[PDB]
DNA sequence: CGGATGTATATATCTGACACGTGCCTGGAGACTAGGGAGTAATCCCCTTGGCGGTTAAAACGCGGGGGACAGCGCGTACGTGCGTTTAAGCGGTGCTAGAGCTGTCTACGACCAATTGAGCGGCCTCGGCACCGGATTCTCAGGCCTGG
DNA sequence: CCAGGCCTGAGAATCCGGTGCCGAGGCCGCTCAATTGGTCGTAGACAGCTCTAGCACCGCTTAAACGCACGTACGCGCTGTCCCCCGCGTTTTAACCGCCAAGGGGATTACTCCCTAGTCTCCAGGCACGTGTCAGATATATACATCCG
């Protein structure tokens, strides 16, 4: 099934708590659509990655040591999920 | 009735979710948005749910940060409130396109 | 002696503009240019084939580090490259 | 008799050399025989592809010789060679001209 | 007869371990003697050093196991710990508690 | 079967603190935390052997690789912690 | 006559961006370097290939953090830039905690 | 010897950096963030210096120092 | 809209840096072997995808309003600009020597292989530290009344 | 007529004791990787030799830097306005948990073929050196733009 205007999905709220957990204690309400965009970016950036390695591994599934090899590419290494 | 002055509700909020540990973004929605995004890359790719709690993990500490950036350029600009051109600032002075 | 890409670059450079020379210090230029890149891609293809316990670097491991260093276009532009020049040299 | 791989693969940069280097570094036990002509067409493409753009700078210069100057107008210039070549400084080169429309009157 | 090289060196982490990845990961042709030894005391002495804050961190919040908000602790408040590992994230750890004065009334 | 350091690590943390125990969670971050320091210095001490022309890797390679990976203070107690490490096991 | 205050600053401007020239005097940068060094080991000699890659670096830093500063600056309402502004490009970029 | 960055050097930097207008205390805070910068490259071209067993410090040296720091330098061997 | 300060320009010049010819030696190419690694075909079974409903927690919507962003305005001072004087950077000619760079030896250090055995990993099971929770206790938060001013 | 108290209600955060649950931490069996003793080859430690270049010094020139005066543009404080997030209540909806089923691909094994490392042998591409010559930097004069008086 193809998946179509997926990024709505994070919704106002959620943008508002990680804002919060960062510190801001008030937000204008422009900032949720370049939030989305710039989160779309970032996951475009990691996945493109991740993809690229499942690819050369002949695999059909993205694996997590994938995505924390794209993050160290990134240079946003992740601890606790292997490697 | 009973009313909280505007930015107590806020610096509580800011409390309690820098005390908790736990993900503010809802799985389901976020593992659909980057089924998405793969598909726009390669047709027919499954995930891992360690892939893609991995990846939430990632991206909640991205924005995390970029937050933090965007609070400092705010209060640079004698402003409380965070706006657009704050991220904008903060994410031209990191060094991403 | 010093291995340099000087001869190499000049050839590109006269087959590209044959009218426009070249300095001593663009020259440097280009060849710690050429250095680097040639680094990063074979850095990027060891630790492609260590993960994936493949004692072997081949024209796969060398196009997916493209894929991973180069942006977009420009690693498109050099995949198409790349699998010309392996097809040709596989021909001949 | 002595044909050389860089004839037999149509590039101009040092198939050879490329393949010695590769061996030399010890970037993996062994080395297949199309990783050397690919590095050596990749490196070929980025090249030319950069002293184009240097010449057309050159010659909106109007001069016959780049420099480091012209080097770094195109890298900066040119979108992918400068999310490629970014934290890279380059010497001699200077910066792009850049006055917003703030400080300009 | 068989005294293992970590008793020789009086340490803790396995430099035979250390010293078959070493060998694994094709990083020289010759691998020293005194190279494992070095590196597991390295290794050794940052543990050491961690998990001594973190467990200062659950001891002050009154608990008795390490867990990943205490590590992130330990790292967000020790200068070098945090200059060490500034560009890492750590799982279940969320965020230092940190609010800008500015915004407190 | 998977090769961590769970092991060492918790008897670091019976000699450190001999009253506190660790998750699940928090061993892994520390496995990550090991191997990431590992590659870090290994990288570093390969680099300085080609820099230098040198075959092989030795103890001073990886004190100035640590002094390089580390910063002041824990470089300072790093070589100290190595140099007797190293001094032990040339006496034993 | 005078110039009013910025066409000058402009002139200067497009001067030093037009030139691929060093701004910073040799002799002295080659004293600063000495001193430096003089903290890490004593009895230390220089090249001079070394002192000129020296020099390059802390020039293309410079002027990169500068650029940082202006944007601050002028985020802040300003045209001015002052210390606080290159505090926060430092704090965002990653050198200052 | 921190003083030989001059004024009119920093105001020249920040030209070619795009600045309209100086404050005063900028040359203080550039004299400290460029001592920051030049002790940790040094720091690390005097460690790759020692560990050659040498007494000279080459552009080479510096170079892997810049390079370690994030920022390459073309021109000087690479 | 004048002028002086600058950038750009036309042209001579002179020049030193770039382009080309030449000799030699080192690294590249060809040939043959052999041996292990890559590609292919089968099979298992485990994990991932997909459908349902239910209760329910979170998102969405609406609304009063108050706190904050934003524009306008005036004041003082700090920075830009220009000129005279002083300081030392730059050049370049000399001398000295510490040390980079390479060579020869010989020896100790490390690779390598076979046999042995103990350490570490998977699996299992019990118990206590920790998540949760409802009564009690205290701690910031916000509107209000009569008196002090 | 304004404030500034304590008051004092009042939700929220903290403390505390109970209970329960499942993951930490210890034990057992086994297996496979670390250890050990021996041999062989060469990498490096050490000592000499040489000669590039790095350092110290001097003197002359003049170009950049310092100091000071003057003025005006801008940073900043204040004020008024209007608006747009915030807090809270009510309605909707789809995240989430549990359970099940299907099947597809990741992992593993086995077999075969051919691709590459290794070694030797020949000879020409590439590098250092020398030398010619022309694109460009420079001195200097000039037409052109422009921003402040």
């Amino acid at each position: 099934k193809v998946l179509r205007d997926n990024i709505q999905g994070i919704t106002k709220p959620a943008i508002r708590r990680l804002a919060r957990r960062g510190g801001v204690k008030r937000i204008s309400g422009l900032i949720y659509e370049e939030t989305r965009g710039v989160l779309k970016i970032f996951l475009e950036n990691v996945i493109r990655d991740a993809v690229t390695y499942t690819e050369h591994a002949r695999r059909k599934t993205v694996t997590a040591m994938d995505v924390v090899y794209a993050l160290k590419r990134q240079g946003r290494t992740l601890y606790g999920f292997g490697g | 009735p009973h009313r909280f002055r505007p930015g107590t509700v806020a610096l509580r909020e800011i409390r309690k979710y820098q005390k908790s540990t736990e993900l503010l973004i809802r799985k389901l929605p976020f593992q659909r948005l980057v089924r998405e995004i793969a598909q726009d890359f390669k047709t027919d790719l499954r995930f891992q749910s360690s892939a893609v709690a991995a990846l939430q993990e990632a991206a909640e500490a991205y924005l995390v940060g970029l937050f933090e950036d965007t609070n400092l350029c705010a209060i640079h600009a004698k402003r409380v409130t965070i706006m657009p051109k704050d991220i904008q600032l903060a994410r031209r002075i990191r060094g991403e396109r | 002696s010093v291995e340099t890409y000087k001869i190499y670059i000049f050839k590109v450079l006269k087959q590209v503009h044959p009218d426009i020379g070249i300095s001593s210090k663009a020259m440097g230029i280009m060849n710690s240019f050429i250095n680097d890149i040639f680094e990063k891609l074979a850095s990027e293809s060891s630790k492609l084939a260590r993960y994936n316990k493949k004692p072997t670097i081949t024209s796969r491991e060398i196009q997916t580090a493209v894929r991973l260093v180069l942006p977009g276009e420009l690693a498109k532009h050099a995949v198409s490259e790349g699998t010309k020049a392996v097809t040709k040299f596989t021909s001949s | 008799k002595s044909v050389s791989k860089s004839m037999k693969a149509g590039l101009q940069f040092p198939v050879g050399r490329i393949t010695r280097f590769l061996k030399k570094g010890r970037y993996a036990q062994r080395l297949g025989g199309g990783a050397p002509v690919y590095m050596a067409a990749v490196l070929e493409y980025l090249a030319a592809e950069v002293l184009e753009l240097a010449g057309n700078a050159a010659r909106d210069n109007k001069k016959s010789r780049i420099i480091p100057r012209h080097l770094l107008l195109a890298i900066r210039n040119d979108e992918e060679l400068g999310k490629l070549l970014s934290g890279v400084t380059i010497a001699h080169g200077g910066v792009l001209p850049n006055i917003n429309s703030v400080l300009l009157p």
